[PDB]
């Protein structure tokens, strides 16, 4: 059950993947601009 | 530029390519590549399907006596219903192949491609700033090609029900 | 005269062929050797002594036994855990001794202020004392070393092989 | 029982959130994520709804 | 000139006397290639696990939790004796820590952008660095017992899979390898 | 009170000059050298590109 | 004509007496084509191979381990090939070979003299002269092991008998 | 079976995740307006 996940071994591509990625998410996180700028989106980038 | 990750989401959203990609199309080119191939591996050589599921199959491929015209790939096995039936959950490919489970691997692969290709629209349409409209418009055949395939296969209660 | 080996510690006469107190502090050094030499007075008095006494509840409690023989019974009864176990609460401040001479103060390694005779009381005696607790606790360790080896080729006690 | 259970969980995680977001801001991933506008939020709770 | 680590390649022109456990042992030109921060912060990450690892090699087989399905004296076996539950948890609280530890600086190009020295995560409840040769014979002890235990433990592991005995019970009744 | 102590401070045995001791603690080199892609090229070359056979030139 | 090993041949262009051993015996065309700092630690590591394997024949045949069975050299081998101990030792020789590659890396830059890993524990050839007199021992121990451990395996493959073995009953083919 | 299904959920996470993170990295700054 849970997400189709029958075998544990399964649970290895849900997390693993969306970590690593984000972590290269977090190099780009890191670079940008994050205080607040009160507009309808950020053009910082 | 900045980061690797910044550069991964230049290329993905570069207006420069001679077909755009996209977030959208991230989703959609997969999908939609495993379905176009896929559907046309059935619709050459699939075997029959008992589409009834009374034991009595029905042949829709090409190499089974069927022209262009007659050739179709055959919706799920009764017996199946609305379960979803991936590869993995049958016990042999023959098997899968005997219920209708490639009928539901392209229908799946194909509504998930098309909601791509509106949303695909829609960041193309924004890429290039212009009015975002033009997926409003794509979602009427997207709605008539998930009731056909989808919707009235879950009233129904089984996908052999489906187009 | 080796590097690092200065006159100031008793007992010193330039023995060094390894260049240990080079590349380790002197006090530390000779804390350890201290600590060792004590230790092994202690380990060939109750060794060559628990083949004569050997107690009176002791012999129906671990049958004979002897040495290493010893030790492995013990460890099953329980004294080996209370002497552990109490020597380690005396070594944990040991342990805090060692750390306030190496912080700096006016202790010097071995002194742990035990002369409850005040035999220390005449400057010359004491620093006799000095080296002959030195040379009595390598003498020891020598000694010590022996017994084990000879009780591990024989399986007999340091009197046996006398007597 | 499932129901019940279900919908305590529900009401407690929904009081829990809304002291969350009465007491905080939105975060750097999100505020860089979303447009903040009247319609944005229109069309948030309208693909919800 | 030469490396004193091993006499006949060298120093490394990135290896002066500066970094502690530095003997001049690179001869793969790793520190010409990869910075030096990063380098030793990964080393000193996977000494400290395996210090840990070591360490938990040794209680679990003498000690177990009595938590059902805790009661494996083979740690290898005990990784997949445990649920798996409660290892996702472990190792979400684990990524929890590096993330908060960082501060988001998760990439070689910005982990070190505010210095915050290699190996250096703030963990010191006791002033032990306020001496600066101290610190740095701790440096090197560090150092010492992290390549010593990642050894250790890469040994363990691989013993337990071949003799799927704990090491200390591995110890005692050796039984060669061609015996399993 | 924070360990805030002038006798507070680490003691080890071993002599500050002993090899592999540092002679600045915590150093962090300012690496103005080649990106971690290059470093990483470097290491394939190992394996596709190693000096063995440039000797026998 | 002043090769000084072989009068009528003339001293090579680059066979300097630089190097220990060098009496001019180069008839072919090999230290003209290749560097003679490769060359040299080429020589110098067969050698070096060639008197363990001498040494390793002698005494496996001598004394073998209480462990392994009663094996010729070459038998010993092909056991330990299909055995396992000889991926080991294969392994080990590999890994000391990986710095040998740097350090073959060097002696291509400079820096290294061809042969030298600083290797001497018993702190012996102290004074130049004595190192220039086991320099000369090495090289000349080295190539005659390297002669005389192909002697010992051609031997035994063709009377199917040991080195010590075939001392004694000699068997004449 | 166990392959493909790992295989397929590997793809099918990698995607979900590139299409995720990509959405979640200023996507309203990608116009032409921006400046
Ligand atoms: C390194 C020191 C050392 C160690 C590890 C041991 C360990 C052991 N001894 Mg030995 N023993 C020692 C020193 C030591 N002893 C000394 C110095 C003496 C002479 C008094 C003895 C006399 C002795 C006898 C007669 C017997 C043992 C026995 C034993 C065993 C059980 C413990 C016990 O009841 O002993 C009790 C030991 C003592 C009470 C001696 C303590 C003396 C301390 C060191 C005085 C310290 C000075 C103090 C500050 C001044 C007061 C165990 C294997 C028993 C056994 O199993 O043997 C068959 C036994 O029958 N020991
Ligand atoms: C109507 C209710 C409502 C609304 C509009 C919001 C809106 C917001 N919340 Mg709040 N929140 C709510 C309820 C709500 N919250 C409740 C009840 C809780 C308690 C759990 C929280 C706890 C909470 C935290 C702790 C945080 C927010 C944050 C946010 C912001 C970004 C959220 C985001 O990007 O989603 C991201 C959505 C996901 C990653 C998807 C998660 C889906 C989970 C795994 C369940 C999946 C179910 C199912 C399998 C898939 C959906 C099926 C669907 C058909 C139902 C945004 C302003 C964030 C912020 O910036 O504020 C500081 C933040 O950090 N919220
Ligand atoms: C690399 C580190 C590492 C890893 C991956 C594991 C993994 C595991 N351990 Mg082991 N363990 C470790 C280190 C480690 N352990 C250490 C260092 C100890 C000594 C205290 C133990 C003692 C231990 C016991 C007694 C048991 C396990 C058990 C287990 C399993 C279930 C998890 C659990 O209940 O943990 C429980 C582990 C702990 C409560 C100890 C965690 C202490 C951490 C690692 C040290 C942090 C200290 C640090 C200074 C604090 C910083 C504050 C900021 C799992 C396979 C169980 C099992 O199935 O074994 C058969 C079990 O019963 N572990
Ligand atoms: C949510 C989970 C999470 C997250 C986000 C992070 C985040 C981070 N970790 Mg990880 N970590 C976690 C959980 C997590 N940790 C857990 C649970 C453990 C186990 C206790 C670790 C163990 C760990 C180690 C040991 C290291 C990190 C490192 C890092 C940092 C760099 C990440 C990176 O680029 O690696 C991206 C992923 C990779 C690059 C793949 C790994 C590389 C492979 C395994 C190397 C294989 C070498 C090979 C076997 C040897 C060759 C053999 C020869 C014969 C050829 C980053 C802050 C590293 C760091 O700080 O570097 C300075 C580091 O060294 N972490
Ligand atoms: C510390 C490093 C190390 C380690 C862990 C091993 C581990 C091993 N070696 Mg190797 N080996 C090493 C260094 C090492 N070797 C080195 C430096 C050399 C010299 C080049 C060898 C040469 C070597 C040979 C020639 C053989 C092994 C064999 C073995 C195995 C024997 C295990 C056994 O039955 O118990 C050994 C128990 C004891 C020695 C008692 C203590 C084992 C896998 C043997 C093998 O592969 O067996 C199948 C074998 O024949 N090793
Ligand atoms: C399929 C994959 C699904 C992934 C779902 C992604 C949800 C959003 C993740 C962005 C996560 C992300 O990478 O953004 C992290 C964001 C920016 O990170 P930086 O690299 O600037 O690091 C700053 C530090 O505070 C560490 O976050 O940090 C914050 O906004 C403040 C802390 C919030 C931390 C996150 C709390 C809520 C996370 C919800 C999960
Ligand atoms: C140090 C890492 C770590 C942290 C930071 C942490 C925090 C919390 C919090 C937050 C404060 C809660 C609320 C919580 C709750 C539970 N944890 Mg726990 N937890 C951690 C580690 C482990 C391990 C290793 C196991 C475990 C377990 C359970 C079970 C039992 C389920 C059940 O009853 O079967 C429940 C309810 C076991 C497990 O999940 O087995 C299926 C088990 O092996 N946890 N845990
Ligand atoms: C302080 C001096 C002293 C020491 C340091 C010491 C050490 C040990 C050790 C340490 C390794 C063991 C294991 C041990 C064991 C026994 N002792 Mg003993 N013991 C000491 C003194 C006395 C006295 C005064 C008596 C006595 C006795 C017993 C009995 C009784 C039952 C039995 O005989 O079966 C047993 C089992 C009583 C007795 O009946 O002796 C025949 C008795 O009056 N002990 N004793
Ligand atoms: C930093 C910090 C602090 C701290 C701290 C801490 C937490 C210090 C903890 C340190 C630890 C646990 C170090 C552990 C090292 C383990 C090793 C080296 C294992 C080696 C194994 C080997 C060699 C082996 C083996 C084996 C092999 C391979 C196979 C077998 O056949 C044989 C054998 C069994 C021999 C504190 C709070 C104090 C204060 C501070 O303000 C900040
Ligand atoms: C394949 C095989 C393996 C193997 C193997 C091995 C190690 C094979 C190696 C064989 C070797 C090293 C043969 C050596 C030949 C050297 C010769 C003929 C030079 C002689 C000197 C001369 C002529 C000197 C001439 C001279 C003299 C003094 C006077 C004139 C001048 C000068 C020219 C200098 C195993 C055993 C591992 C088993 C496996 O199952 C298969
Ligand atoms: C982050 C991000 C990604 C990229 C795009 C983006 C737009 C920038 C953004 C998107 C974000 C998006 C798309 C965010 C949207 C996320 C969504 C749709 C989250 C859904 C949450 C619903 C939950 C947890 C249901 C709980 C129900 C329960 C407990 C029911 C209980 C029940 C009761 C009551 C009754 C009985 C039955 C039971 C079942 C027991
Ligand atoms: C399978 C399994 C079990 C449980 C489940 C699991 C967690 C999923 C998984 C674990 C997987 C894990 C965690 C696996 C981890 C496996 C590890 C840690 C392997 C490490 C091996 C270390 C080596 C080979 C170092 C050797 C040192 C040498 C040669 C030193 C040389 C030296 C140098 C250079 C210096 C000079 C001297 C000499 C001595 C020459
Ligand atoms: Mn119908």
């Amino acid at each position: 059950e849970a997400l189709g996940v029958d075998d544990g071994r399964l649970l290895v591509p849900l997390v693993l993947i969306p970590v690593f990625i984000a972590i290269l998410f977090s190099n780009f996180a890191s670079t940008q601009d994050n205080e607040d700028f009160f507009d309808t989106y950020d053009q910082r980038r | 530029s900045a980061s690797l990750w910044e550069r991964f989401c230049s290329w993905i959203t570069s207006t420069d390519n001679r077909l755009y990609i996209g977030w959208f199309g991230v989703l959609m080119i997969p999908t939609l590549l495993t379905a176009t191939t896929v559907y046309i591996i059935a619709f050459i050589a699939a075997p029959p399907v008992d589409i009834d599921g009374i034991r009595e199959p029905v042949a829709g491929s090409l190499l089974y006596g069927n022209n262009i015209i007659t050739g179709a790939v055959i919706p799920s096995s009764a017996s199946i219903g609305i379960h979803f039936y991936p590869i993995w959950e049958a016990a042999s490919l023959d098997e899968w192949l005997y219920n209708g489970g490639p009928y539901q691997l392209i229908v799946d692969h194909f509504l998930l491609g098309v909601c791509g290709w509106i949303g695909r629209e829609w960041e193309f349409s924004y890429r290039l700033g212009m009015r975002p409209w033009i997926s409003v418009a794509f979602t009427a055949p997207v709605a008539a090609a998930s009731a056909v395939f989808l919707v009235y296969p879950i009233g129904q209660g089984s996908f052999s029900d489906g187009m | 005269r080796p590097p690092g080996l200065d006159g100031t510690y008793v007992g010193d006469i330039g023995f060094d062929p390894l260049g240990f107190s080079s590349i380790i502090d002197m006090r530390w050094l000779r804390e350890a050797e201290l600590k060792h030499g004590r230790v092994c007075m202690l380990a060939a008095t109750g060794m060559i002594v628990q083949d004569v006494y050997q107690f009176p509840g002791v012999t129906k409690s671990f049958g004979d036994a002897k040495m290493t023989t010893l030790h492995d019974v013990a460890v099953k009864q329980g004294s080996m855990q209370q002497l552990l176990v109490w020597l380690g609460f005396l070594e944990i401040f040991g342990f805090v001794a060692i750390v306030q001479m190496l912080q700096g103060s006016d202790r010097q390694p071995g002194d742990f202020g035990f002369d409850p005779l005040n035999c220390a009381a005449n400057p010359d005696a004491l620093a006799r004392r000095q080296l002959v607790e030195l040379k009595n606790g390598r003498l020891a360790m020598i000694a010590t070393a022996g017994m084990l080896h000879h009780f591990f080729i024989t399986g007999k006690g340091p009197i046996q092989l006398i007597t | 029982e499932d129901i019940v259970g279900g919908h305590i969980w529900i009401g407690f995680t929904c009081i829990a959130g809304g002291f969350w977001h009465i007491l905080t801001k939105p975060f750097a991933w999100a505020r860089r994520a979303y447009v903040w506008s009247g319609e944005a939020y229109l069309s948030y709770s309208l693909v919800a709804v | 000139d030469r490396s004193y680590s091993m006499p006949f390649l060298s120093r490394p022109p990135a290896l002066d006397g500066t970094m502690a456990g530095d003997v001049g042992f690179d001869p793969l030109g790793f520190s010409n290639y990869f910075d030096l921060k990063w380098l030793r912060e990964a080393e000193l990450k996977h000494g400290r696990i395996c210090m840990l690892g070591c360490l938990g090699f040794i209680t679990q087989e003498k000690i177990q939790l009595p938590l059902p399905g805790f009661d494996n004296k083979v740690a290898t076996e005990a990784f997949f004796s445990v649920p798996a539950g409660g290892l996702w948890q472990i190792f979400f609280t684990l990524g929890a820590i590096e993330i908060l530890s960082n501060g988001g600086k998760l990439a070689p190009a910005d982990m070190f952008a505010e210095g915050r020295a290699p190996g250096d995560l703030g963990f010191d409840p006791l002033n032990l660095s306020g001496d600066d040769a101290a610190l740095r014979r701790f440096e090197l002890a560090e150092l010492k017992h992290a390549r010593l235990a990642m050894i250790g433990l890469g040994g363990m592991l691989h013993q337990m899979l071949i003799t799927k005995q704990a090491p200390l019970e591995q110890l005692a009744n050796f039984q060669p390898i061609q015996y399993y | 009170a924070g360990c805030t102590t002038p006798d507070w401070f680490g003691v080890s045995q071993v002599a500050e000059d002993a090899p592999g001791v540092g002679l600045l603690a915590k150093a962090a080199p300012e690496y103005n050298g080649p990106s971690f892609r290059e470093g990483l090229e470097y290491v394939f070359s190992f394996v596709w590109k190693p000096p063995i056979l440039i000797a026998w030139k | 004509d002043f090769s000084a090993a072989v009068p009528f041949l003339k001293r090579p262009s680059n066979l300097d007496g630089a190097y220990i051993g060098d009496v001019g015996f180069d008839p072919l065309g090999f230290s003209d084509v290749f560097d003679l700092r490769v060359l040299r630690e080429a020589e110098l590591k067969h050698g070096r191979f060639a008197m363990l394997a001498v040494l390793g024949f002698i005494v496996q045949e001598l004394y073998t381990f209480p462990f392994f069975p009663k094996m010729a050299p070459v038998d010993a081998h092909d056991y330990f090939v299909k055995q396992g101990g000889g991926s080991q030792i294969i392994f080990w020789i590999s890994f000391v070979e990986l710095f040998g590659v740097v350090a073959l890396f060097e002696t291509l830059q400079g820096k290294r003299e061809p042969g030298d890993f600083a290797f001497d524990p018993l702190g012996l050839a102290k004074d130049e002269a004595t190192l220039e007199r086991y320099r000369l021992a090495e090289v000349k121990h080295a190539r005659l092991a390297m002669i005389a451990i192909g002697g010992f395996i051609h031997q035994y493959w063709v009377t199917k008998q040991t080195v010590l073995e075939q001392l004694g009953n000699f068997k004449s083919l | 079976m166990f392959t493909l299904k790992i295989v397929v959920y590997t793809t099918v996470t990698l995607f979900v995740s590139l299409f995720t993170f990509g959405f979640l990295s200023n996507d309203a700054s990608r116009n032409p307006n921006r400046k």
